[PDB]
């Protein structure tokens, strides 16, 4: 069942059949930056696909659990072992060095991401992700989104948390 | 609401006429159909009531005289109000057979869930609106009901700000008291239909006359074949209800129970608090108030036999983990050496002689307590029935706890036989 | 992928004809042509008797009752073998009255005796002398 | 009444309990897939996702 | 179960045991 | 807040109260047979200690009414044990769980005989209630004995747990039934438990379990420690065998005939490693061939086989006979 | 701590905490009390042995400090 | 013929994954699969808005309010531009008076007319000379 895992948005996308693809994209630049998510799937779920990616994050403005904090530390340390092919090395060296003006090493990103703390988790996501503005884009078939199509009440609440849910779980 | 799946049965008229057009029923006995019964009585409550609400006047002052007065210069009237108390009576009897002879099944099984809490329910609304009946008569013993329940009312509050006027007002039978619990009475007998259709609906899904699982699959379709035997078997009991109180009742008799409804508030004002007694139903629940002088007790056991008379799937239930369940268990712990038991399996109902033991001990202790009044005016100086005591004692052990139903004694014996079989036989 | 299962997972798919008059043209669709989807409640109320049974080469015969006794098996033998035996001790105690008669017997005694003393207890109390 | 109501129901569930039954070998090729795939709860839904997972 | 029959209470009714309320009825057939 | 390191846990569960929580290898939730633990069980209970003194002395009790009372009703029924004990009455009619291991691993006949042997008697029972079981029907209900339905239980229910109660993780949940009733809907299932709070992780090493000690003790002879060597302990044995016969009447031999112990010795000799040529060398041949058949798994021969259906159109949805040439 | 819990009741940073200047320190900077030693790759070195039952085992020393792979092939 | 068809037609047929717990095995159907079923308000409520549209190579823009004047284009133009020209006199007027002036001016007329002629025959009936 979808329930027995420990990521919460699996536990959703598990739950509709047909939400195929599903991918975190964080692009930072010099002055502005994009934190969101892309889905790709089947359009019945297209309200379940548009109030879903914010439902979870702004929900970690309110709560956590230790389960994901531990989850994504994990994933993190293997995916910072895990930079063995030279261009992609060599490419990350660049960009840090462009951006930063230093290399940032693997024992620093460990010690920076692993003092992250459930309180100080909810602390970032209100600062970054509860009531806060959304950038949203829908390509194709619109026919069931059409009548939602315009930045209203149900698009400004569902960057709250368990307040605003309610489109997401309709379908 | 994401946590509500949904309904069962969508009770629109047209499913329910293909439902109940189409519905089949496995061939039965007398001793399964005390739920007709429970139906048609309450059916037959809902017409009497009806007639009966177009004589009752709400106002206290009137009750009694418009009662006496209506009886004669309309026909049917007091035909109607007997056909009331009568259908009171005999829905209690028919509700707490079903109930033991539910208990007696064991229905606690998780597919009877839906099934038996349905039910329950039910049945604990069946006992609100009979309290707010009991109001309407206007007599002694309807003041009597609602002095005590406006004092367990205000039990919950510790006796603070008066929490109970909405609907007890002043805790005395007034204009306004009257009209309010008469339409509360109406309101939630009507309702009590709606609950028992949907109990009825639910129940079917695992509907069974006996414990034993016959291997038959026809079945009876209902419309006629089921419903002409359960009209009879209505027919049958109440003519054994006929004869039975046809000769147990003595035309004129000699210290009835009836006797404390002679006064009617407002006409008489002192109350003969010597003899005070209720309806045989709720004479249990005022005999456990008698035995159990602490107020705050005799409300928790009140409470705790309601709920725990819910709940029975859950404590006794297989709980959805196969079995596997671990229970608490105070002293077998050592005889094992364990700190926990793996829940019991064996526990059929024909074949068992503990579990027959068992059910007859608190069915019986159950009749006793409903047998007579404590009569608390030197119950306690008197040391008290000690009957009473164990067997209300003994009710609040078989409803709850489960070494009194589902031993462990029957699965260790079938175990050990097993093991000495096999072993021999290798 | 511009593929109904997004190119790397099957779905079951169905497009129900509820909510379409049409087949085609300008002819209506069967009116049971719903009761076509399997194993839903909202088809048919027959679905609510779905307990397991399965068989294969079985056969069962049944005959009119207009051909049949109207009261079949009635009185065979005689009040003895049909009444004393059959229904009393093979219905009633074989069946009821072997399962409780102790434990009911126990009750009613005790009850019996308990009710005894008070009454005794109460009498002491009202009589002295 | 009492009479009639027996020959209404008793005797007539007797009547219809008088069944044959015949139970046959059948050994052809046909695999019993129905019993292995098939079967409808009309309370599936309280027991998806909440019972033996 | 069984109750007494000299206690005053008929039938185990209990009250009414300052009065004579088994004449006619019950002691007696008027 | 997390359950571990609260603040009751913080004070409780330390290394001085040995209350620590140990972490270990991960696990798999319900780790131990319900079998295995009641054979353990029913061994401390009966065969030692105090509680097995006063079990021991309520036997015959037992027997009477707990063993041959539900007998004697399966064969008033023309049933056995097997049929209420096997499957239980309440699995057999209304069980998703049986159910669907039964779909997903039995074959049809292992329940449709169990349902159809209900049946004889229902059909009957239901139309004129107080049947009695011909002697027949009865004779073919007492052959079989208890020895193969303790069989195919430890079977059934070993299979049970190995394959689907071992795969299986219970988690915190709300009420099944999606009922309005506020009384149902805030049933919480999770706490109360004891396993819910046993072990918070799935990695937690198991701090209650029975000692292999006991486990190997109970393997042993389920009468008594007696040295069926020795001529002492074979005598004893066999009074306490006899015993037992005579309690349970269908649990190894039909209630007129007698045990024959010196198959049994042969049966043991051969299982362990002490052999000798005290018995006849037909006597271990038949051990030998009794042993191989109860172990045999019944396989089908492919032989007298029905014929499959082929079914075709009727005449009149075919075309007619003639056939001309077209042009 | 109480300080920690009651700064997490309320959703307020706990500026004097250290595990919060750590996570907010700028990042063109070295975090202020840390840091990780330099170590250097070294050669791979092979090794098969095989087990009394005729399993085999190959294994590769660690050329720099990563994640340990492991693998079971099958010649099914 | 033994098919499912008969061999005469083809059945839209579907085995509906409600009724069912397990896909496969042990493990549970999804919980959101009974809204593959498409065209069928049973699946879904959102299927009650069922207006027709289709459309290829639209794009629309909308923006968020936060970002947006409160009270957009009022008085944007002068009071007498904004109230007495385009509400009193094309939002009043070209919509509603326009419409409704003259038969309702002749209704007004006649019943006065008439109720006038109504109120002299009372007053001729109460009042002589
Ligand atoms: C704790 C307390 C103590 C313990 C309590 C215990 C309680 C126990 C309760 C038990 C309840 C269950 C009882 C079950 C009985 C089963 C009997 C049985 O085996 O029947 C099978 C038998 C056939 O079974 P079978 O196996 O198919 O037959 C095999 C044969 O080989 C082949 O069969 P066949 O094909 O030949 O037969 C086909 C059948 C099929 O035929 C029918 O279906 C036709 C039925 C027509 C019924 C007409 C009813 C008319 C009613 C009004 C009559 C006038 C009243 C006048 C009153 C005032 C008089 C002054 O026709 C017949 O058999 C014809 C026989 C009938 C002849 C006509 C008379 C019928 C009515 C008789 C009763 C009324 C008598 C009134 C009083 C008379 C004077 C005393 O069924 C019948 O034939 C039933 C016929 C109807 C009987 C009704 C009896 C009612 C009695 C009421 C009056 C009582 C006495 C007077 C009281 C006065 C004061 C108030
Ligand atoms: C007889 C003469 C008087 C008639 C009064 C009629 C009602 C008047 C007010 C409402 C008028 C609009 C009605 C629209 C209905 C739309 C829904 C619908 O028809 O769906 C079918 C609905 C079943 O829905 P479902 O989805 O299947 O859910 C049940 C499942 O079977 C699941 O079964 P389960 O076993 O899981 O649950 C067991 C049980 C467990 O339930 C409980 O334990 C809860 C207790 C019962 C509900 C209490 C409601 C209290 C309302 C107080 C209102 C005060 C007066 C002011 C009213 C104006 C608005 C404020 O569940 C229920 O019974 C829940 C069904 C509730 C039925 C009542 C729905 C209407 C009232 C809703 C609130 C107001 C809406 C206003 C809309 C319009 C704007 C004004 O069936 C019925 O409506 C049955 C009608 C039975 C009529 C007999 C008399 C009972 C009257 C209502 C209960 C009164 C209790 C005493 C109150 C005392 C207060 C001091
Ligand atoms: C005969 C000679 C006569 C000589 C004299 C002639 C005089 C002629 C006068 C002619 C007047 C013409 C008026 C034209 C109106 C045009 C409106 C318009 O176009 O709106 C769009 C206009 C422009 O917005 P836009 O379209 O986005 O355009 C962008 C702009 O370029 C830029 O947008 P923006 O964001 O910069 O907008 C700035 C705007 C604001 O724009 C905004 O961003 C909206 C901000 C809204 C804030 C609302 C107040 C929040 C606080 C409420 C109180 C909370 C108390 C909590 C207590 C807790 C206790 C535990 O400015 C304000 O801050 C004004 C807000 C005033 C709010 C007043 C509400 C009542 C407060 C009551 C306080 C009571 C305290 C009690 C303490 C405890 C006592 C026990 O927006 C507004 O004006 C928004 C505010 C509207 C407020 C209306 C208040 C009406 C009050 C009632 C009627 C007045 C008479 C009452 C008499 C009472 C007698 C008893
Ligand atoms: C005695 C006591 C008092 C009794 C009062 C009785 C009142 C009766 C009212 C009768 C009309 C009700 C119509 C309701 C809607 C249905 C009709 C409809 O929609 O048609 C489509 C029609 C065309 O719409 P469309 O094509 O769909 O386009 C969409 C619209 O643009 C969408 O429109 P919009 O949303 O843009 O507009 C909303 C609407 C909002 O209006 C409303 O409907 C809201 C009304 C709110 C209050 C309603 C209740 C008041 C009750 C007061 C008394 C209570 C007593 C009880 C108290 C408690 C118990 C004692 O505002 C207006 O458009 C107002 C325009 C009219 C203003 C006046 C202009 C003419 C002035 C010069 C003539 C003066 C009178 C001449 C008399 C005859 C001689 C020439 O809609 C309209 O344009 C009608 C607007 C609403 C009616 C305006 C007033 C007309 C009154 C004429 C009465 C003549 C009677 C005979 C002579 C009487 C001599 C004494
Ligand atoms: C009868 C006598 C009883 C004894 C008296 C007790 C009275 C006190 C009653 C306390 C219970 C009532 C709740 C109030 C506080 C609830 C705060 C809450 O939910 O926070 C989490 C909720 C979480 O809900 P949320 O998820 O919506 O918040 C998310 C918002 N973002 C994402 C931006 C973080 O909200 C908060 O975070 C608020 C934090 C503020 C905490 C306020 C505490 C007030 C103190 C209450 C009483 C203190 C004890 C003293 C009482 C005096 C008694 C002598
Ligand atoms: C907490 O406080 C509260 C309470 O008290 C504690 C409450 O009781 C309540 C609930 C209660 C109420 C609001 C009071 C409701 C009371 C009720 C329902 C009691 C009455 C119950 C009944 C079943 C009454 C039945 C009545 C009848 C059958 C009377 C039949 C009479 C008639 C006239 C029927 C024939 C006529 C019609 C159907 C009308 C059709 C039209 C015509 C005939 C036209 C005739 C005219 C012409 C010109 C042709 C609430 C909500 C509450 O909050
Ligand atoms: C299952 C449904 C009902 C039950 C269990 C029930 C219960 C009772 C009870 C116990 C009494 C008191 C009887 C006594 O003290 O002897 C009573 C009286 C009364 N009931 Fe009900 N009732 C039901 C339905 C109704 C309905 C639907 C109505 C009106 C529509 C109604 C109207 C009345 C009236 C008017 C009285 C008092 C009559 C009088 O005092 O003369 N009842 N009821
Ligand atoms: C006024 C109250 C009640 C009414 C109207 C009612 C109605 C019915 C009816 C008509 C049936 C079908 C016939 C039968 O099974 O005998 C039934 C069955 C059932 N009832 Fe009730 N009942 C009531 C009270 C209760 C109570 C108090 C319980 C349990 C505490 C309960 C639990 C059940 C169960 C579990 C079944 C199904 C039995 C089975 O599956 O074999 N009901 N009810």
């Amino acid at each position: 069942t979808s329930d027995r895992q420990y990521s919460l948005i699996h536990k959703e996308l598990g739950n509709l059949p047909d939400v195929t693809i599903h991918k975190t994209h964080y692009l930072p630049y010099s002055d502005t930056g994009l934190f969101g998510s892309y889905f790709y799937g089947n359009e019945i779920f297209g309200n379940q696909m548009l109030f879903l990616s914010q439902m979870i994050l702004s929900e970690y403005a309110s709560y956590i659990n230790q389960a994901e904090i531990y989850r994504a530390r994990a994933k993190y340390f293997n995916e910072l072992l895990a930079e063995q092919n030279s261009a992609d090395i060599a490419s990350s060296i660049a960009t840090q060095v462009t951006y930063l003006n230093r290399r940032v090493p693997r024992s620093e990103v460990a010690k920076r991401i692993s003092s992250l703390d459930s309180g100080l988790i909810n602390r970032a996501a209100t600062r970054w992700f509860w009531d806060k503005e959304l950038a949203i884009v829908t390509w194709g078939p619109s026919h069931g989104l059409i009548a939602g199509s315009h930045y209203n009440r149900s698009i400004k609440r569902s960057t709250l948390g368990w307040y605003g849910n309610t489109h997401y779980y309709i379908v | 609401m994401e946590w509500n799946k949904g309904t069962y049965m969508s009770t629109s008229i047209k499913k329910i006429v293909q439902y109940f057009s189409v519905m089949t029923v496995s061939f039965h006995d007398i001793n399964s159909l005390f739920g007709f019964f429970t139906f048609l009585t309450i059916a037959s409550q809902l017409v009497s009531g009806t007639m009966l609400a177009f004589s009752l006047v709400p106002e206290p002052m009137l009750i009694p005289m418009v009662r006496e007065e209506e009886d004669v210069e309309d026909l049917y009237t007091d035909d109607f109000f007997w056909l009331h108390e009568r259908g009171v009576d005999m829905l209690f009897i028919f509700s707490y057979f079903h109930l033991f002879r539910k208990i007696y099944l064991n229905n606690f099984e998780y597919e009877q869930e839906a099934a038996w809490k349905s039910g329950v329910f039910t049945f604990l609304l069946f006992q609100v609106v009979v309290f707010l009946g009991l109001v309407l008569c206007c007599t002694h013993l309807s003041d009597i009901t609602l002095a005590i329940a406006a004092n367990l009312y205000d039990t919950f509050f510790a006796g603070k700000g008066k929490f109970y006027w909405w609907i007890f007002t002043s805790k005395e039978l007034n204009t306004d008291t009257i009209i309010r619990l008469a339409y509360l009475h109406y309101v939630l007998a009507f309702f009590l239909a709606y609950l028992g259709l949907i109990h009825g609906v639910d129940m079917h899904y695992d509907w069974k006359n006996e414990s034993s699982m016959d291997g038959l699959e026809t079945e009876m379709i209902w419309f006629d074949e089921a419903l002409s035997n359960e009209l009879g078997a209505m027919i049958e009991i109440i003519l054994i209800v006929m004869i039975v109180c046809f000769f147990m009742y003595p035309e004129p008799e000699a210290l009835s129970y009836e006797f404390f409804m002679w006064g009617d508030i407002g006409f008489i004002n002192d109350v003969r608090f010597l003899s005070v007694a209720p309806h045989w139903y709720f004479r249990p629940f005022m005999a456990w108030l008698t035995v159990c002088p602490f107020h705050k007790i005799g409300l928790f056991g009140l409470i705790y036999y309601f709920f725990i008379l819910f709940y029975q799937p859950v404590i006794h239930g297989t709980n959805e983990q196969n079995n596997y369940t671990k229970r608490n268990v105070a002293f077998v712990s050592f005889f094992i050496n364990r700190s926990d038991i793996m829940t019991p399996k064996y526990h059929s109902v024909e074949d068992n002689l503990l579990h027959q033991i068992t059910f007859w001990l608190f069915l019986c202790s159950a009749l006793y307590v409903t047998s007579y009044l404590p009569y608390g005016r030197f119950y306690n100086r008197i040391n008290g029935n000690y009957g009473t005591l164990w067997s209300f004692m003994y009710i609040f052990f078989y409803l709850g706890n489960s070494f009194l139903r589902r031993p462990l004694i029957t699965e260790l014996y079938l175990f050990n036989a097993f093991v000495k079989s096999k072993f021999l036989k290798k | 992928m511009n593929v109904t299962g997004a190119g790397l997972t099957h779905v079951k798919d169905f497009h129900s004809d509820e909510m379409r008059v049409f087949r085609g043209g300008l002819r209506h669709i069967a009116d049971k042509q719903g009761n076509l989807i399997y194993g839903s409640v909202n088809s048919s109320v027959r679905y609510y008797h779905d307990k397991m049974s399965y068989e294969r080469g079985f056969i069962q015969h049944s005959r009119s009752p207009s051909n049949q006794f109207i009261n079949f098996h009635f009185m065979l033998g005689g009040f003895r073998t049909y009444v004393l035996e059959r229904f009393f001790k093979q219905v009633w105690y074989r069946r009821n009255i072997r399962t409780f008669w102790f434990p009911v017997l126990i009750s009613y005694t005790s009850g019996c005796i308990t009710m005894r003393m008070y009454d005794n207890n109460c009498y002491d109390y009202f009589y002295f002398s | 009444i009492l009479p009639f109501k027996y020959f209404k129901t008793k005797a007539y569930y007797r009547n219809l309990l008088s069944l044959r039954w015949e139970m046959y070998a059948v050994r052809d090729g046909v695999y019993y897939n129905h019993f292995k795939y098939g079967g409808y709860n009309s309370r599936a839904y309280q027991f998806r996702g909440y019972f033996w997972a | 179960f069984i109750y007494r029959d000299d206690i005053g209470a008929f039938w185990g009714i209990k009250g009414y045991e300052e009065l004579v309320t088994e004449v006619g009825t019950h002691k007696g057939h008027n | 807040v997390r359950l571990e390191k609260i603040l009751w846990e913080q004070l409780v569960n330390v290394k001085a109260f040995s209350r620590q929580r140990v972490i270990g290898a991960p696990s798999k939730w319900y780790n131990e047979n319900r079998t295995e633990w009641f054979k353990v069980a029913q061994h401390n209970a009966f065969n030692t200690g105090f509680s097995g003194v006063i079990l021991r002395a309520l036997e015959p009790l037992l027997a009477k009414f707990i063993y041959r009372w539900r007998l004697d009703i399966a064969h008033q029924r023309g049933l056995t044990l097997e049929d209420s004990l096997l499957f239980m009455d309440r699995e057999l009619r209304r069980c998703y769980f049986f159910e669907t291991v039964a779909r997903q691993n039995l074959h049809p006949y292992t329940v449709l005989f169990m349902k159809k042997r209900r049946a004889r008697y229902y059909k009957v029972e239901r139309g004129l209630r107080g049947f009695y079981v011909p002697d027949w029907v009865r004779k073919e209900a007492e052959e079989r004995q208890l020895s193969e339905t303790v069989d195919n239980i430890f079977n059934w229910e070993n299979f049970v747990y190995r394959e689907y109660m071992s795969d299986m993780t219970p988690i915190g949940r709300w009420t099944s039934l999606s009922k309005i009733t506020p009384l149902d809907m805030f049933q919480y299932y999770g706490l109360f438990r004891n396993e819910a709070w046993d072990r918070f992780f799935y990695n937690e090493a198991f701090y209650e379990s029975y000692s292999e000690k006991e486990k190997q003790e109970a393997n042993g002879n389920p009468f008594g420690k007696f040295n069926l060597q020795t001529a002492d302990g074979r005598a004893q044995f066999e009074k306490e065998v006899n015993t037992f016969i005579e309690r349970y009447p269908f649990a190894v031999t039909k209630p007129g005939q007698k045990f024959d112990f010196t198959r049994f010795y042969a049966l043991e000799d051969l299982a362990n490693k002490r052999d000798t040529s005290k018995y006849d060398p037909a006597l271990l041949e038949s051990v030998k061939n009794e042993l191989k058949q109860s172990a045999a798994l019944p396989a089908d021969n492919g032989a007298n086989k029905t014929k499959k259906s082929k079914p075709i159109l009727p005449d009149w949805l075919q075309p007619k006979f003639g056939k001309a040439f077209q042009a | 701590s109480v300080r920690k819990a009651f700064y997490d009741f309320i959703y307020k940073d706990d500026k004097s905490a250290e595990t919060y200047k750590v996570t907010t320190a700028d990042p063109r900077t070295p975090v202020q009390g840390f840091r990780g030693q330099t170590a250097e790759d070294v050669a791979a070195k092979y090794e098969v042995t095989k087990l009394a039952n005729g399993v085999t085992i190959i294994t590769e020393s660690q050329t720099f400090p990563s994640q340990v792979d492991m693998g079971i092939l099958l010649d099914v």
